[PDB]
Formats: C-alpha cells, structure tokens, sequence
C-alpha cells in the first residue's frame, strides 16, 4: 500500500491526491485495506480465467 | 475635557474590530494549509485565492481603521 | 499493536473481514436465493508451505458455511 | 520520488532483453478495460456512469442521475460531476436512481470510487436486492449478536462486524415504499 | 594544573551527552550533492567552521536556565530568571548573538514600506524571548504567593490542627501548583532554547564550498 | 576493580567555580552606587551623628514582625516634616 | 562517632527499610503506595503550615484575612486590618501582657 | 457637551460589530480553499460563490456602518 | 441632556448583534462554497438553501436594526 | 431622567443577545447546505428540520426581544 | 439589560444542536427521527440555562 | 446581571455536547444508550459551571 | 461606599471566565461522546481522559472563583 | 478611595482572560479523547503531548492572573 | 485629566484586537500541523504558507497596536 | 486620582486578548494531538511545528502584556 504503491504515483504532487478519502482512518490505512482487497480481487478472477482457459 | 476625552475611550473600544478579522484571517489561512496540504498541484492557485480572502477580508479591517480615524481626527 | 479500524487493530485483514459481512448477509436471505448465495460461500482448498523445495506440511479446507469467524 | 517508470509499454521494452526471442509480451490488466480515470469526459451532462460490481456480478454498469452511497461517515449522494473520491463503504442500501424509479441493493461493506472523469465505480462483496431479505431472520441472529462477547479480541471486531450489519439491516427494511 | 580524574559513563556524563546531541540535532547540516570522500572532506570541514555553535550555545542556555529556574523551587531560595533583567537580559543576548550572526554573514551592514513591518515583528522577538522566561517564573510564583495567603487564613482563624478538611483541599491545590512549576521550570528553559536554535539557525547558512573542477567517469 | 580509586578523591567544586563566585560577588560589590538604603553623606555629618541616628528605620526591620511593619531602630526624631 | 559515618547509616535505614507504610499497617485504609505518598505529601504542609503559624500565634498577619478572627480576639490588634493601627494597639497590649 | 461627547463613544463600539463580519469572510473564503482544493475544475464556479458571499456579508458591514454615521452625523 | 446621550451610547452597543449575524453568514456562505464542491449539480439548489438561509439570517439583523432605531429615534 | 437614561443603554446592552441567535443560524443553516450538499435525495426532509430548528432558536431570540420591549416601556 | 447577554450563547449553542440534527440526519435518514428524539431532550436541557438567564432578568427586575 | 453573562458559555457548551450526540447516535445507533450516559454526565459536570455561576449572583444579590 | 460597590461589579464581570470553562468543558465531553462513537472499545479509557480534562479545565473555575472569593472577600 | 475602587473593577474585567484559557483548555483535552479514539496504540504518548500543551496553555492561566495580582496587590 | 485618564482605559479596549490575531493564529498553526501530518512530503512547503500567513495576520496584530501607540502617545 | 483609578481599569480591560491567546493555543495544541494521531511517525516534527506556533501566538500573548504594563507603570 505504501511500500511502494503511493511511492508510485507521486510525480510532481501526486496521482492519488486528487481523492477524497472518506474512510474512518488514514489514506495510508485505507490503501492497506484497499490492495488486499485488490489482491483477493485479482486472484479471483486469475483462478478464474485460468479455469475457463 | 469629557469631549476630547470620549474620542480616546471611543476610538479604543472602535479598533476591537480587528479582533474578528484576526481570527477570520486566521480561518482563512488554515484553510490554505490543509488545502494545499491535500493537493500539492493547486497550491500555486489556492494563494492567488487567499489573497483574494486576504485583500478582501482585510477591507473589514480597513472598514474599522478609517473609523478611528474619523472618531480620533474627525 | 497495529494503528486503524476495528478489524485492523484486532489483527485481522479487510479481506476477511470484508468477507464475514459478507458471509452474515447471506444468513438472512430469502430461501430462493440463500442456497444459491451459500454456493458461492464455500470454501473447499488446500494449501502447503515449501520451505525446503520439496518437504510438506499443509491446511486443508472443506468449509461451506463461509470464511472463519473466530481467530486463525 | 521517480525512480522506477514503469507502465505497460515500457514492460514491453524491456522484456525483450531478458526473455526469449519466441515469447510475445503477456497481457496486462490495462489492455482490457476502455475506460479510465484521469481521461477526460465521460459525464455528458445529467447521467453519469455507475460501475456497480460485486465478485460474482456486475449489477449495473449503465448510467445513472443520482447514487446514494452508505459511506462511513454517512450516507452521501453522488451527482454528475462529483469531486474525487475513495469512500469505503458502511453495511447500507446502495440507492440506484435513474429519474423517477430506484433501485435499492442492501451492501455488505466495500469501497466506492469517484474517478476524476465522473465514473462511480461501487465495489461490495455481497449485494442483495433488499427484496430477497427477510426481515424475520435478522434480529434472530441479531439477538443472539447482542449476547455473545467473549474476551475473544479477534470476536471482538467479527461480532462488532456482526452487529453493525443487521442493526443498518433492521432500519433498512422499515422505511420502504 | 593537574586535572581531576573522570570516571567514564558517569550519570552527568550520560546527561551532558545527550542534552548536547539534542540541541546539535536541532540545526543539522545539510547533505551535499556529491559523495563525501576525500575530495568533499575540506568542503565539509569549511561547511562547520562557517556554522554558528549552536549545539554548544543552546546547550549553555539550557542548562544555565534551568539550573536558574529549578533553584526558585527550591527551599528558601528564588529564581534568578525571576528577576527582569536577568530573564531578559538572556533573552536580549540570544536575539543580538542572532542578529550579530545575521550581520556577519555580509559585511556588518544593516538591513519598500513593507520591511519596517518585518523588523518589528524580528525586533519584537528580543522582548518575546526574555519576557516569556520572566514573566512565567514570575506569574507562578506569585499566584504562590497568594494561594499560600489565602491557605494561610484559615488555621490562623479557625484551630491549629483543627476544621481541617477545609485546609486540606486547599494545601492540595497548593501541592498540585508547586508541582505545576516544575513543569514549567523544565518547559520553559526548554521554549528558550528551542527558539535560541530557531533563531541563530535562520542566519547559519553559508554557501558549499565544494569542488570547482572534476575528472568524471 | 577501579570503584575504591573514585572514593579516595572526595567531594571537588567544579573546575572553575572561583571565577563564577569572584565574578558575580565583583558585580555585586562594585555597583558603583551607594548601598542599597544609605546615601552618602559629608565627613561633617557622619563625624557628628550618633550611629542611632545614621540608622533609618525602613533598613531594620523586625525579624519576626508581630505587625506588619514593625521596625526595630528608631532613627533621628529630627524629622523634617 | 565518626560524624559523616554514623548518621548516614542512621539516615540510611531511615530512608529504606523504615516504613510507616507498612510498619504502622495502613494497607487496611489506603488503596496503594501512590496516595499513602500524595498525602503524606499534603499531611507534611498541613503539619508545616500549622506548625508555622502557632509557633509564633499572637501576630497580625501579612496576608488578607476573609474577615475573620482567631479566637477571643475580634477587636484587638491580631484582627485590625489597618497595621500601623495594630502597631500602636500591640504596644499597649505588650505592657499589660 | 456629553451628546457629542457619548456619540464618540457610541459610534466607536458600534463599529465592532465588523469583528464578526471578518470572522465571517475568514471562514467564506477559507472554505473556498478547500472547495477549490478538492475540485479545482469548480474553482471559478467558486469564486462566483464567494463574491456572492463577500458582497451579501459586507451587507452586514454596511448595515452596521450606517448606524456608525448614523450615530455621528445624525 | 444626559437623555439624549445615552441614546447615543445605547444604540452602538446595541449594533453589536451585527457581529454574530456577520459571522454565521460567513460560514452559510462558506458551507454553500464546501457545498458547491462535492456536487455541483446541486451547486444552484444549495444556493436556493442559501439565500433561504441569509433571509431568515438577515431576519434577525434587522431585529437589531430595528432596535437600534427603536432607542435612537422611538 | 436618569431612568429614562438607562432603559437606552440597557436596551442596547439587551440586544446584543441577537449576535448569538445570528450566529446560531448561521451554522444551522450553513449545515442545511452540507447536508443537501451529501445527499439530496433528503433535502426535503433537512428543510423540515431546518425550520422546525430555525423556529426553535427563534424562541432565544424573542425571550432577548422580550426584554428588549420590557425594559423599554415597562 | 446585560443579564440577557446570557441569551447569545445559548442561541448560539442551539444553533449548532440544530445543525447537527441537520448533519445527523442526512447521514442516516432511517435513525432521523429518533436523532430528534435526542434533539428536543438536548434542546429542553439548553433551554434550562435561556430560563436561567431570564430567572434573574425578572429577580434582578423584580425583587 | 454582568455576572450572568457567564450562563453563555454553558448555553455555548451544551448545545456543542449535544449536538454530538445528535452526531454521535447518527454514526452507531446501537451504542446510543450509553452516549448519553457520556451526554448527561457531561451535562452534570458542566452544570456545575452553570451552578458557579449562580452561586455567586445568588451570593452577589443575597450576600 | 464606592469600594464595597466595586467589589460587586468587580466580582460580577470576574465570572464570566465561567463562560469559557463552560463551554470548553462542552467540546470536550462532546469529544468524548463523537470519541466513544467510533470505538466504543475503548470508552471506558476515553472517560479517564475525559475527567483528567475535567479536573484541568476546572482547575481555571477554581482560579476564576478564587479572584470572586479575593475581590469579595481582600 | 477611587482607586483601590478601581483596583476592584479592574481585576475582575482583567480575569475575564480565563474565560479564552479555559476554552482553549477543552479543545485540546477535547483532541486528546478523539486521538486516543483513533490509535489507543499511542494513548499513552498523547497525553505526553496533552500535558505539555496543558502546561504551556496554563502558563496563559497564569499571565492573565499575573495582572490580576499586580493590579490588585500591586 | 480626564483626557489623560481616558487614553489609559481607550487603550486597554484597543488591545483586545489581538484576542482574535491570538485565536486566528492558533487556528492557522494548528492547520499547519493537520496538514502536514497528511503528507510530510510537501512540509517545507507548509511551513512557508504558515509563515506567510502569520505574517499577513500578524499586520492585523500591529495595526490594532498602532492604534494603541497612536491613543496613548499621540 | 482619576488617572491612577484609570490605570487600574484600562490594564484589565487590556489584558482580556489573552482570552484569545489562551483559545488559539489550545486549538493548535489539539492539533498536535490529533496530528501525531494520524501518523504518530513524524510526532518529533510536529511538536517542530506546534513549538514554532506556540513562540508565535504567545508572542502575541506579550504584545498584551505589553500594553498592559505600559499603561500600569508609564
């Protein structure tokens, strides 16, 4: 999440700042929460790809 | 001497005025650090708007100033 | 000992925690659609860590009711 | 700050340099979606575009006038040109209008993105319509939810979980037209 | 002519070490662009020899004011940053061992309408920095001064040992601002020497010497 | 091992406390002022007056005041008032 | 003795092992060792302030009293809130007493 | 002379009643700040809601600087 | 004449009520400004809640002014 | 007329309790706006709270309009 | 007249208890009635100090 | 009546507790029932406020 | 006896530092309530904090009401 | 006796100082319960910051009794 | 004197305009520190609005104490 | 001494803007402590930052003070 994930976007500002981030903590705790679920997003469908495939 | 000395007390107690265009100012310029604390792309543009509130907040001050002026000097 | 929301700070992960609101949704379904809701709630796999390149040791799973509420 | 410039095209570049001659570059994620975020337009005056997903569904990906979205802070609305947003979402009813008629699915939690460009990209898990709930079943749990606290940290948040669900599920059935 | 023996990890050793390496952490210095080997060491050398000593000046305000702020606490003895010439005669000599760092930095001389407005809220800063000392050392111990008349009243009027949960939430009240001033005698000798460092550090810029011809590759 | 070496060298000042205590006694004396409640005086007066009456009265108080304001010489009754 | 040598043992094991804490019980009426030391600190200004004042009691006090009076006195010069009016009434009690 | 003495007096704290209105354009044109800090592609559909605010605020200003003159010259 | 200077001194401190009418229509004008920025589609209705709002905040001012010429002049 | 002096500078003094009531609407109606302004589909029902809360300080408002007009002619 | 300057805060205070109900209900409309079942309790309790303020503008008037 | 001005800031005070109350049962409505246990405690305590300040005008007047 | 009435109207303006310890006592058990809202884990912590801020802020009441008790009563 | 009179009214509009303290004493005390709401992790630091910010803002407790003292005894 | 007692009492109502240069600047410097703990990055960046800021809120600080030197010495 | 009773109640009528001073601080010092709450890593920058805005807010918390003993002892 910010292992290297905002460290990414942040070019002359940043990408990711353009957000509001309505979460109930930090941008940094919501983006931990957010790529786990992108994880779990992407392996279900590459299990799933791969089945059908 | 009470004349004279009403436009002492007067324009005293005129100038607590600036006392509220201090704390607005003060809003108005923490208003610009969390703003451009959120996108660090705006905050050439963000100034140009705090200057903006500044100028015309400042009015309110001058507003009061010409005030102690024309209770002291007029 | 970590810094966040309630799941977080206890350890557990959005993933799962995501998924046991998930899986609590799903109890309360009308029965034309909470069967059909518990087929994509099961969980049937298993896993083993490699620490060595061949060795074994392993964690299977025949779970249908969903994704574990208590501690793992 | 810029110490890698990676992306898809220069993926390309530099893995013909370490793989085989014979191998085509793998496919990326990039390649299959047609939309994007900082891209502008894509909001075309009233209606604007709504993503709504879950895992198993893609629940409407046409467009919309107006989403309400069960934020944790609170529920809030979404019209055209929305200011950006990452909101994670509480258990609450996603509101789907289109003009006069709505459509009101009952969420499990997830997040909810306002692109730059307009589009609203709702991300849940579990999305029941509200009308394939009973209401009967779910203070039965919720009871059972109101007394079972055990010393039990990692129950602590999953009967937390449990309890914010149904208890947004209860005045979520009482209130329909 | 003979000096005394030092006993190594000794307790005002350990203290003096790190109150040092704190007010030196205050104003570090600043990396160079190229590598610092010997090629950079003179250029680095010349950087220290140009900064100001404020490691060494914040840490002799540190502990010449809170030596002089924690002896009004203790029996039968005053703060000398009680006094107002003491107090702000510090803080005076910090805002002109500034300005005379400041006025070194060109050739001793002086710096359209809009610079008499930032002199005097610089100029003000003299006063702010010896008054917010005198006057904290003054205002709790003469709030003391009349709580202890006020507490004093009472057993003088009513019995020695005698109505005594009336004296009794009032000798705590007391207590509880003599333990408030050993706060502020800590915290305010630490605010002077803070802002000392602030102050002396926005004058403790030079230019990098560094080098002026290369053989690259 | 080394502890009985630091007992023997007992309590020291520290290492130039002489200079601190000649320093803020020199300042403290060579005020270049009278006296802190005194006022000098011609050789006339002072080889004329008694010494009850060089004394002032506000310059010794009484060292445990029954009243407030109690003071414990008394001084010239030959006040010009 | 040996002056330095015999009262820092004295003042050594009045120090440590001496416990009026314990020694005098007084677990049974405080909850910790935290509040027996928060009020024996504010037991030692109780005791040193009414030690003070009744070690030299017949005075007119420096500080403002609430208007009040110690005991019979209501009239004399220990409760006259004007001092140098005090003075002269202490001089005539000082002959009588 | 204690009218034209007291309208010294009474005209210096009306005029502090212009406290509030600077607290008022501190806290209209801070949020203007963050308004065009979240989205700047509204930033002058904005400043068209400010200077909507700054002119119907000063309205105040100028409700009080009446009685400030009312009170002097009248 | 000590009537008719208290008059004079009784209606500046009764304009001081225009400072807090100053303030709160500061942050109206300035939640329309944060309000304008979240959607603005609604950007002309929060607008219609504004002036909903200054009318019925302005309802109070002229309580004020109502005052400060029921002394001055009644 | 020492008492027909003081209900001038006392009624004055008594008004200024509308600077908190013009401030208190201020809020609530500037959180009438934030509130359309998350979601709209309720900005009939905030309006419905809006007014029963406007009209509810209001009540502060006449009790400091009641004795502006008690001590004026009573 | 400068015992109902005590009359501002108050007015000031309800001012913000209505703004939350306001906030408050546009957060959750399905709790949005029982929010002014805790609004009129709160506002019958900021009440207490408008009486208050005007129990002494009728005993310094009237006694 | 100067006195009473001090009944400002518990009219200020309250209606900012309560108006998180308003915003505090809108986030978790489960919890509602112990917030007020929060909301009138903290209504007690600063009634002790709104009680100090009518102590002394009731000691002002009436002593 | 102009001290004795001093010393009213001295105590009287001395209180209304009570509107500060009021009102900040107000913001923060209103903090404790939108504190206990978010986690209500850790609300029985939150009220340790709650009554140590309690027992502070209230240290300036017993400062306030030691000046009433010192001009009052020297 | 005009002036230990004024001594009297000028302490106690000089103590009214306590009122901004106090306030400002519960927004910090305030953040204290919401910071130790967000991570408890770190609850035993914030009052570490609590009570050097209760100890700098006290010392304005003490700068406002400081006049107090020096106008009343002094 | 009566015009040299009133330049006293005038001054002391016009120093009150730095209660609110007090609170502004509070408000802007705690600003500084919310932005700042969102990203650190830009940090030196916030530092030089919330000097730039001081120093244009400060200008409301030394206008009010111009006044005050301008009563009292002039 | 009308100009000596003058002192007395132009002082503390010059000494209530630490009301505002004592309000801004705590206002700064809640946000050191809800700002190390966030990121509790930069919480040695911060109080960087809310010791910088201490020295700058309490500077003119001495502007007061100032005033305050140039119009008791000059």
């Amino acid at each position: 999440p910010d292992l290297l994930e905002k460290q990414l976007e942040d070019v002359t500002g940043n990408s990711l700042d353009a957000y509001d981030i309505e979460a109930s903590h930090e941008r940094s705790d919501v983006l931990r929460d957010l790529t786990e679920f992108h994880l779990g997003v992407t392996l279900y469908n590459a299990m799933l790809e791969n089945n059908c495939s | 001497s009470v004349l004279a000395a009403s436009k002492m007390v007067g324009a005293g107690c005129a100038t607590i005025a600036l006392a509220g265009v201090g704390a607005g100012l003060g809003v108005m310029f923490g208003s610009l650090i969390n703003g451009a604390a959120r996108n660090p792309n705006i905050a050439k543009q963000l100034v140009g708007y705090a200057l903006l509130g500044f100028a015309l907040t400042e009015s309110i001050a001058l507003f009061s100033l010409l005030v102690v002026f024309l209770i002291l000097f007029a | 000992a970590p810094s966040g929301p309630f799941y977080r700070v206890a350890g557990m992960s959005y993933l799962r925690y995501s998924n046991i609101c998930a899986d609590l949704l799903r109890n309360v379904l009308k029965e034309p659609f909470k069967a059909k809701a518990q087929a994509r709630q099961a969980i049937h796999f298993r896993q083993a860590p490699y620490v060595d390149g061949k060795a074994g040791a392993s964690k299977v799973y025949e779970l249908e009711n969903g994704i574990p509420k208590t501690a793992n | 700050e810029a110490a890698a410039p990676a992306g898809p095209k220069e993926f390309t570049e530099v893995w013909n340099k370490k793989a085989p001659s014979t191998l085509i570059v793998p496919e990326f994620p990039s390649n299959y979606t047609a939309v994007k975020a900082v891209g502008e337009g894509q909001v075309h005056g009233d209606a604007f575009p709504v993503n709504f997903y879950t895992p198993h569904s893609i629940l409407s990906q046409a467009q919309k006038d107006t989403v309400v979205l069960p934020g944790v802070d609170g529920y809030f609305g979404v019209k055209a040109s929305h200011v950006p947003t990452i909101a994670q979402l509480k258990p609450g009813v996603v509101e789907l209008h289109s003009g006069a008629e709505s459509e009101k699915f009952f969420v499990s939690g997830g997040f909810a993105f306002v692109h730059p460009n307009g589009v609203t990209d709702i991300c849940v898990l579990e999305a029941a319509t509200l009308d394939q709930v009973d209401p009967a079943a779910v203070k039965s749990a919720l009871a059972a939810a109101s007394a079972a606290q055990p010393t039990d940290e990692f129950e602590q948040a999953a009967n937390r979980a449990a309890i914010e669900l149904y208890s947004a599920l209860e005045s979520a059935v009482e209130a329909k037209a | 002519s003979s000096v005394r023996d030092v006993k190594t990890g000794s307790l005002p050793t350990n203290f003096l070490t790190g109150v040092y390496r704190f007010w030196r952490s205050q104003n570090p210095a600043e990396k160079p662009h190229d590598p610092v080997n010997d090629r950079l060491l003179p250029a680095v050398v010349d950087a220290s020899d140009k900064r100001a000593s404020i490691g060494t000046w914040a840490t002799t305000f540190f502990c010449t004011i809170i030596s002089c702020n924690l002896l009004g606490l203790m029996p039968f003895n005053e703060a000398p940053t009680s006094g107002l010439g003491f107090a702000t005669g510090l803080g005076v000599s910090v805002w002109a061992t500034a300005t005379i760092l400041g006025l070194s930095k060109t050739g001793f001389k002086f710096p359209f309408i809009f610079v008499p407005l930032e002199t005097i809220s610089y100029t003000f800063r003299a006063v702010s920095l010896g008054v917010r000392l005198w006057v904290n050392m003054l205002a709790g111990h003469t709030l003391l001064h009349i709580l202890t008349g006020m507490a004093l009243a009472l057993p003088f009027s009513l019995g020695f040992f005698s109505m005594v949960p009336a004296t009794f939430g009032v000798c705590c009240l007391l207590s509880a601002l003599v333990g408030l001033e050993y706060l502020v005698a800590v915290l305010q000798s630490g605010v002077f020497s803070i802002l000392s460092t602030v102050y002396v550090g926005e004058f403790n810029h030079d230019k990098f010497i560094g080098p002026a011809a290369k053989i690259v590759k | 091992s080394y502890s009985a070496y630091f007992a023997k060298a007992g309590f020291q000042f520290p290492a130039g406390l002489s200079a601190l205590v000649a320093g803020i006694v020199a300042l403290n004396v060579c005020t270049g002022r009278p006296t802190k409640g005194t006022k000098e005086i011609s050789n006339a007066e002072y080889n004329a007056t008694p010494i009850g009456y060089l004394q002032s009265p506000d310059q010794h108080p009484t060292a445990f005041p029954k009243v407030p304001g109690m003071k414990d010489v008394h001084g010239s009754p030959h006040h010009h008032h | 003795m040996a002056v330095t040598s015999f009262l820092g043992k004295a003042f050594e094991k009045y120090f440590y092992d001496f416990s009026a804490y314990e020694q005098f019980g007084l677990n049974r009426f405080l909850s910790s060792k935290g509040q027996y030391v928060a009020l024996r600190h504010v037991g030692f200004v109780m005791v040193g302030v009414n030690v003070l004042l009744a070690a030299n009691f017949p005075f007119n006090p420096p500080f403002p009293t609430i208007g009040m009076c110690p005991a019979g006195w209501e009239g004399t010069w220990v409760c006259q809130a004007d001092k140098a009016k005090a003075l002269e009434m202490y001089k005539e009690w000082k002959k009588s007493n």
